[PDB]
C-alpha cells in the first residue's frame, strides 16, 4: 500500500 | 442445395450442427460442441443474417463494433460458410497488425472450427509461416500481406480480404487499403471488410464510396474512474503498490495493467510475484499469479493469459493480474477483467524531420486511448479504473488524438516501397491521410537525384537493393556505394551512427565539461569522424573492464543511443553478408585511411554541401545563410564542408559538420 485515490467521473452504460 | 454467395443465416446454422464437419468430412468433437454453445453468445450473431444479406449485394463494407463483440474470431467464419472456399481454391486472408494477436486468434479459430492448426486455418508471419497446401482460412500480418502483394500484384490466390483493426491507422495498413481501392477494380469478384473498433466511422465510409456500414450495438457496464490527487513523480513504484492494494482490498476479479516495455514488464512481473507472496505469508491473502504479454512471446506463453484464476486457498478470492503493453487495449480482449490500472506512458513511434531518424519513445497517451483502457475495464461486472495521474492532466495535459502512421515516418522509403508494387501516379495516389503535395514532391526529387529512381520514374537495381536496408535511402546509398573506396566497414559505422538520435548531452550547466569530454574523441577534420572514434571506444575493452555505464555517463555521452548505434551497426553487417555485398577496410597505419574515409563520405552527402563565404557559409542548396554550431571540432578554416543537421533558430545553424576537399566533389 501507499497510494490514496480520489473518486471521479463515471462512464454511462452503453445499452 | 448449396449456392455460392446466396447462402443464409438459417442454412448456416443447420449445417454447423451436423455430426459430420463440412471443412474435413471428420467427426465432430465434444468439445467443439461445448465450445459453439459458449460462443454462439456473442454480439455478432444476432446480426449474422444482416451481415449476410449486407455481404452478398456489395463488394466493400465497414463493420464496426465495440472491441470484444467476436469480430476477428467469428466474421471469417461467417464468410467461410458463405463462400465455401474449398471448392474454387481460394482462400480468406484476415490482416491483424498485432503478430500476438495473428498467432493467438489463429490458434483459437483452430480451436472452434475443430480442426488441427496448420491444415485449414493458419497464421503467417514473417520468418514463421504456420500454413499448409490445404489452408482456407490465414490469419497473417499487414506487412506480410504487403509482401505477398509485392510478389503477385493481383493477389489472385485470395477471394476476401479482411482488414482487422482499421482504427489503428498503421503504414501498412494505409497502403494496404490505398492498394486495394484500386484493385477491386480490376477484379470484380474480390471482396473487401474493413473492420474498426471505433463506432463512428462515417470517413471510412466516405473514403470508400459511401460503403453499408454496419454497428454492433454497445454491451459494456458502466465504468467508474479513480484520479490520484497529485503528480506522480516514478509511476511503476506506483502501480505496483496500486496493484498491491487492489488485490488486497478489492472484490474478486482480474486486474489489467499496462506498462511500456519488455525490460519493465518483467521487472513489473517479478516484483509483483515477490510482493504477492510476501503479502500471503504475513496477512494471509489469496493466490495472486502474474502473467506477462508483450510482442515477442513464443504462442506456448501467450496462451497463458487465458488461464483461470487460481482458485482461493485462505477464505479470500484469488485472483490474475495480467501485465500487457498496448496489446490488451484492442487487439485482443481476456475475460474476467474488472479493475484496470493505468499508469498512462506507452512507447510510440516518433520521427525526426532534420535528423531523418525514427526512434521509439515512451510517451504520454492520447484521450481516445485512455478511454479504451477505461473500457476495458467493464465488460462482465460493474468495473473501476484507476488511473495514475490527475483529473487536470487528463483534461489538459493529454492530446485529443494521435496521428496516422503514415504522417509520422519517413516519406522516402514510402514511396521506395509504393514504388515496388508497381504504382506509377504517385503524387495522384488516394491515401487515407495524404501528406502535403510539397513533402511529397521533395522526397520524388530527392530519390531521382540519388539514382534510386531513374529519370522515367521506374525502379532501379540500385532502388530496389536500398529499400531492402532499414535506412534513409541515402545513406543506404552511400553504405552500398562505399566498397569502392576500400573503406567500407568506417563507413558502415557511421552510417550506424547517423541512423539514431544525438549520442552528446550538452546541458547549459557544465557544457565546458562536456566540451572537454567530446574534446577528447574529437579528431581536428569533422564531426563525422567523431562519431567513429566514439563508436571504437565504446567497444573497446577498457571501457568494459572500467565499466559501460559509468563510462558512458561520465563521458556525456548517451548509453542508449550507442547500444542502438551497436544494434543497428550489427543488424547492416548480417544484411550485406545476406545479399553478397563487397565488404573490406583499409590498414589503420596507412596515410589514406580518413582520406579513404572522407572521399567516401562525401560522395554520400553531396546533396548537403556548404562553402566557406568570403566574409559564414551559403549552402549550395536553397543557398541558405548558416552558421557553423558552437558544438562543432572542425580545425581549420575548411573552405568545403559537408553538413548533415540544420538548426532553426534566430540565426541558422549547420550541425555535425566536416570538411572535405574540392576535387573529392
Ligand atoms: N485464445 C482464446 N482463448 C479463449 N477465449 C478467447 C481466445 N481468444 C478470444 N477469445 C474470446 O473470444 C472473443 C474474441 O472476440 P474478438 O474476435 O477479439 O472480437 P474483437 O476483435 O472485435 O474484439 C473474446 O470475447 C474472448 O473472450
Ligand atoms: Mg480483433
Amino acid at each position: 500500500w501507499g497510494i490514496h485515490f480520489v473518486k471521479g467521473e463515471v462512464l454511462a452504460s452503453t445499452w | 442445395g448449396l449456392q455460392r454467395h446466396h447462402t443464409s443465416a438459417e442454412e448456416a446454422q443447420k449445417l454447423e450442427d451436423g455430426k459430420i464437419n463440412p471443412f474435413t468430412g471428420r467427426e465432430f468433437t465434444p468439445k467443439y460442441v461445448d465450445i459453439l454453445k459458449i460462443r454462439r453468445e456473442l454480439p455478432v450473431h444476432a446480426q449474422r443474417d444482416e451481415f449476410l444479406k449486407l455481404y452478398q449485394n456489395n463488394q466493400i463494407m465497414v463493420f464496426v463494433g465495440e472491441t470484444g463483440s467476436g469480430k476477428t474470431t467469428q466474421i471469417p467464419q461467417f464468410v467461410l460458410f458463405d463462400e465455401m472456399p474449398h471448392l474454387e481454391n481460394t482462400q480468406v486472408a484476415c490482416t491483424q497488425p498485432r503478430r500476438v494477436a495473428a498467432m493467438s486468434v489463429a490458434q483459437r479459430v483452430a480451436e472452434e472450427m475443430d480442426v488441427k492448426l496448420g491444415e485449414e486455418v493458419g497464421y503467417s508471419i514473417r520468418f514463421e509461416n504456420k500454413t499448409s497446401n490445404k489452408t482456407i482460412l490465414k490469419y497473417m500480418t499487414d506487412g506480410m500481406l504487403l509482401r505477398e502483394a509485392m510478389e503477385d500484384h493481383d493477389l489472385s490466390r485470395y477471394s476476401c480480404i479482411i482488414l482487422d483493426e482499421a482504427h489503428e491507422r498503421t503504414l501498412a495498413t494505409d497502403i494496404l487499403m490505398g492498394l486495394l481501392k484500386q484493385v477491386v477494380k480490376r477484379r470484380p469478384d474480390l471482396k473487401i471488410i474493413i473492420m474498426s473498433a471505433t463506432l463512428d466511422a462515417e470517413k471510412f465510409q466516405r473514403y470508400f464510396n459511401d460503403a453499408p456500414l454496419l454497428a454492433v450495438p454497445g454491451r459494456t457496464y458502466p465504468v467508474e474512474l479513480y484520479y490520484t490527487p497529485e503528480f506522480q513523480r516514478d509511476y511503476l513504484d506506483s502501480a505496483i503498490r496500486t496493484v498491491l492494494q487492489i488485490h488486497a482490498t478489492e472484490e474478486a476479479g482480474d486486474i489489467l495493467l499496462f506498462l511500456t516495455g519488455e525490460d519493465e514488464i518483467e521487472d513489473a512481473v517479478r516484483k509483483i510475484s515477490l510482493e504477492g507472496d510476501q503479502l500471503v505469508r504475513e496477512e494471509g491473502c489469496g493466490p495472486l499469479s502474474v502473467y506477462p504479454l508483450y510482442g515477442s512471446l513464443p504462442p506456448h506463453q501467450q496462451q497463458r493469459i487465458f488461464e483461470p484464476a487460481p482458485e482461493s486457498h485462505n477464505g479470500r478470492p484469488g485472483r490474475k493480474v495480467v501485465i500487457s503493453t498496448n496489446i490488451a487495449e484492442t487487439s485482443l480482449t481476456i475475460d474476467g477483467i474488472v479493475y484496470v490500472v493505468d499508469p498512462g506512458f506507452s512507447k510510440q513511434k516518433v520521427y525526426n524531420p532534420r535528423i531523418r531518424v525514427e526512434s521509439l519513445l515512451v510517451s504520454p497517451i492520447s484521450k481516445a486511448s485512455a478511454q479504451q483502457r477505461a473500457g476495458r475495464a467493464g465488460r462482465t461486472r460493474p468495473g473501476k479504473c484507476f488511473r495514475l495521474y490527475t483529473e487536470e492532466a487528463f483534461q489538459k495535459e493529454l492530446i485529443e488524438q494521435s496521428y496516422p502512421e503514415i504522417l509520422r515516418s519517413n516519406l522516402s522509403s514510402t514511396v521506395l516501397e509504393l514504388k515496388k508494387l508497381g504504382i506509377d501516379d504517385l503524387v495522384h495516389f488516394d491515401f487515407m491521410d495524404p501528406p502535403a503535395p510539397e513533402t511529397m514532391m521533395r522526397a520524388l526529387e530527392e530519390l531521382n537525384y540519388l539514382a534510386c529512381l531513374d529519370d522515367e520514374g521506374n525502379l532501379t537495381p540500385l532502388g530496389r537493393l536500398a529499400s531492402q536496408f532499414p535506412l534513409d535511402p541515402m545513406l543506404a546509398v552511400m553504405l552500398i556505394g562505399s566498397f569502392e573506396f576500400q573503406c567500407s566497414q568506417e563507413i558502415l559505422t557511421i552510417v550506424a551512427m547517423l541512423s539514431v538520435p544525438n549520442v552528446f548531452i550538452r546541458p547549459t550547466k557544465d557544457k565546458k565539461r562536456a566540451d572537454d569530454a567530446k574534446n577528447i574523441f574529437a579528431h581536428p577534420d569533422g564531426d563525422h569522424i567523431t562519431l567513429l572514434n566514439v563508436y571504437h571506444a565504446f567497444k573497446s575493452d577498457e571501457a568494459y573492464e572500467y565499466g559501460i555505464h559509468k563510462w558512458c555517463r561520465d563521458h556525456y555521452l548517451n548509453y542508449r543511443s550507442l547500444s542502438a548505434a551497436d544494434n543497428i551497426r550489427s543488424q547492416l553487417e548480417r544484411l550485406m553478408n545476406r545479399y553478397n555485398l563487397e565488404l573490406n577496410t583499409t590498414d589503420y597505419e596507412s596515410p589514406k585511411y580518413f582520406d579513404n574515409i572522407r572521399k567516401a563520405l562525401a560522395s554520400g552527402f553531396f546533396m548537403q554541401v556548404a562553402k566557406k563565404r568570403s566574409g559564414g557559409y551559403i549552402t549550395v542548396k536553397d543557398n541558405q545563410d548558416v552558421l557553423i554550431h558552437p558544438s562543432t571540432v572542425l580545425g581549420h578554416d575548411a573552405e568545403w564542408v559537408i553538413y548533415n543537421e540544420f538548426v532553426l533558430t534566430s540565426k541558422n545553424y549547420i550541425r555535425t559538420v566536416t570538411s572535405v576537399r574540392p576535387e573529392w566533389l
